[PDB]
C-alpha cells in the first residue's frame, strides 16, 4: 500500500500508520538520583550577557522560539546564530538545537559550526495527524511540512535511542517541544551541566538549568549552581551511583 | 518519449549536455563516507547544472554527506527548499554513533523559478518498509509524478529496478544502453558515433 497515495486520498497522514510508538533497563532511576535540583532563570536572552551563567556546560539545549512556530518575541537565524554559544559550552560539550522544518535545517548547520561543533545525529520530531486528518504552506515549500528536526552536534572527543520522535501534532499557538527529547538526551550520561536556553517554566526539568524570558519565578545563584559539580562530583557522567 | 530509458555509463564521463532539460533530477549518490564511490571533488565536478533551468532536485544524502550533499546542491545552483524522511519500517509497520538510525533524508532542491508544478500535495515523510541495498522507496515515483505531472526527469546512479516512465535512468549496474526520444538519439549518434 502506497501512503503517500492515501495521504493525497485522505488527508492522513503517512505516519500515522506507524505502529508501537521485551528487555528492560529502566537505568533512569541512575539518572534521577544524580540528578541535580532543578534551578531557573528569567532572563531576555536578547540583553542577557550569556557569559553570567557559569560553569560551563556539558549539555545545551537551544529552543528559540521561530517565526514559523506562530501561524512575545520570534527569534531570527540573525538573532540566534549571534548567540555567543561557544562562551559557555565546555570544552568537551554537546548542543541540541531545534531547527524547525525551513531555512533552520542549513542555517542551524551554520550555527553549529560557527560555535565549534560537528554534526553527529539529525533527531526528526515526526507529527501525526490522527485527531484531524493543510496549514499555510509557506511560499518555498515544495511539500506539506509534517515533522521538525533537533540537530545534535558535538564538539571535543550504550545506544538506547533511536533518532525519531513520533507523537501527535500539537494545537496551534501550542509551541512546546515532545518532552522526549529530554530523555534521549538524558540517556546519553554526558555531564551533569545541563542549560536548557529559552525554557519555560512548564519545561523545567531536575538536572536541568533552565533559562528564558517568560520564566515566573527564578531560583538560579551562580555559587550554589557551581556547588553541585564541585568536588568529588566533576565528571560525574549522570549516570553513575552516588559517591 | 514516454517509456523507461537507461544509459549504463560512468557518470563521471558522460557528456550529460546530449539529454536536454528536465523538470526533475534524482540522485542517490555513492557519498564518500570503496564499490562505485565518488570523491568529494568527483561528485562536486559533476555537470548537474547543464540538467535543468527551472525545476527540482531530489539528493538523497547521509552521515556527513548531510552536508557535503548541501554544498553540492549549493554549488549546483539550487536552494534547499524541502527535505524528505524515509522513515523506514518491516512489514509490520514498525521501525526498523549515537542513536540508532531510523530513518533516511532527501534534500530537496529548486532551481530558477518553476511554473505548473502541484506543490504541497505530499507531505515530507515517506513510511515504507526497506527492501534492497541502497533501494529507496517506490512512493518517491509517485510523490515526483504528482508534483511535475508527465514532464521529463532523470535519476542518477539507479539500478535496472529504478526504470520508470518519463524517465531516463543513468548508473553502472544497467545493463547497456536504451533510448527513445527521438531528440536524444540524434545527440547520442552525433556525440558518441560507436558507443
Ligand atoms: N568504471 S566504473 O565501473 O563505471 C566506476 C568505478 C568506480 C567508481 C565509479 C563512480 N561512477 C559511477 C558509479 C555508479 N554507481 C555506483 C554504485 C551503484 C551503481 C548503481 O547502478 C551506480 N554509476 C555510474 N557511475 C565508476
Amino acid at each position: 500500500n502506497d501512503y503517500c497515495q492515501h495521504f493525497v486520498d485522505t488527508g492522513h497522514r503517512p505516519q500515522n500508520f506507524i505502529r508501537d510508538v521485551e528487555l528492560i533497563r529502566l537505568k533512569d532511576e541512575l539518572i534521577a538520583k544524580s540528578n541535580t535540583p532543578p534551578m531557573y532563570l528569567q532572563a531576555d536572552i536578547e540583553a542577557f550577557d550569556i557569559r553570567e551563567l557559569t560553569p560551563k556546560f556539558d549539555v545545551i539545549l537551544l529552543e528559540p522560539p521561530l517565526e514559523e512556530y506562530y501561524r512575545e518575541k520570534c527569534w531570527t537565524w540573525d538573532d540566534i546564530m549571534k548567540l555567543e554559544i561557544d562562551e559557555i559550552a565546555a570544552p568537551r560539550s554537546f548542543i541540541f538545537l531545534w531547527c524547525g522544518s525551513g531555512e533552520g535545517l542549513d542555517l542551524g548547520r551554520v550555527c553549529l559550526r560557527k560555535w565549534g561543533y560537528r554534526r553527529c545525529e539529525d533527531i526528526c520530531w515526526i507529527k501525526t495527524n490522527k485527531n484531524n486528518p493543510t496549514k499555510t504552506l509557506d511560499p518555498k515549500a515544495v511539500f506539506q511540512r509534517t515533522k521538525e528536526h533537533c540537530l545534535m552536534g558535538i564538539k571535543g572527543t550504550a545506544n538506547v535511542d533511536i533518532d525519531l520522535i513520533i507523537t501527535e501534532e500539537p494545537e496551534i499557538g501550542n509551541i512546546e517541544k515532545p518532552v522526549e527529547i529530554f530523555h534521549i538526551i538524558e540517556h546519553f550520561c554526558l555531564g551533569r551541566r545541563r542549560l536548557h536556553l529559552f525554557g519555560r517554566d512548564s519545561t523545567i526539568r531536575p538536572g536541568w538549568l533552565t533559562v528564558g524570558p517568560t520564566l515566573t519565578n527564578s531560583n538560579y545563584n551562580a555559587e550554589t549552581y557551581a556547588s553541585y559539580f564541585s568536588a568529588p562530583n566533576s565528571y560525574l557522567t549522570g549516570c553513575t551511583e552516588e559517591i | 518519449l514516454f517509456p523507461p530509458q537507461w544509459i549504463c555509463c560512468d557518470i563521471r564521463y558522460l557528456d550529460v549536455s546530449i539529454l536536454g532539460k528536465f523538470a526533475v533530477v534524482m540522485a542517490d549518490p555513492p557519498w564518500d563516507i570503496p564499490y562505485g564511490t565518488l570523491t568529494d571533488d568527483e561528485m562536486r565536478r559533476l555537470n548537474i547544472p547543464v540538467l535543468q533551468d527551472d525545476g527540482f532536485l531530489f539528493l538523497w544524502v547521509t552521515g556527513r554527506a548531510m552536508e557535503l550533499g548541501r554544498e553540492c546542491l549549493n554549488l549546483w545552483g539550487y536552494e534547499r527548499v524541502d527535505e524528505i524522511i524515509w522513515v523506514k519500517t518491516n512489514q509490520l509497520q514498525r521501525i526498523i554513533h549515537w542513536l540508532n538510525h531510523g530513518k533516511e533524508h532527501c534534500l530537496v532542491g529548486v532551481k530558477g523559478n518553476p511554473q505548473g508544478f502541484n506543490q504541497g500535495l505530499d507531505c515530507d515523510v515517506i513510511v515504507a518498509e526497506v527492501r534492497s541495498t541502497s533501494h529507496k522507496p517506490d512512493e518517491i515515483y509517485g510523490m515526483i509524478e504528482r508534483l511535475s505531472p508527465g514532464t521529463r526527469k532523470i535519476e542518477l546512479f539507479g539500478r535496472p529496478h529504478n526504470v520508470q516512465p518519463n524517465w531516463i535512468t543513468l548508473g553502472n549496474q544497467l545493463d547497456g544502453i536504451h533510448l527513445l526520444d527521438p531528440d536524444v538519439v540524434a545527440r547520442f549518434k552525433q556525440r558518441y558515433p560507436d558507443g
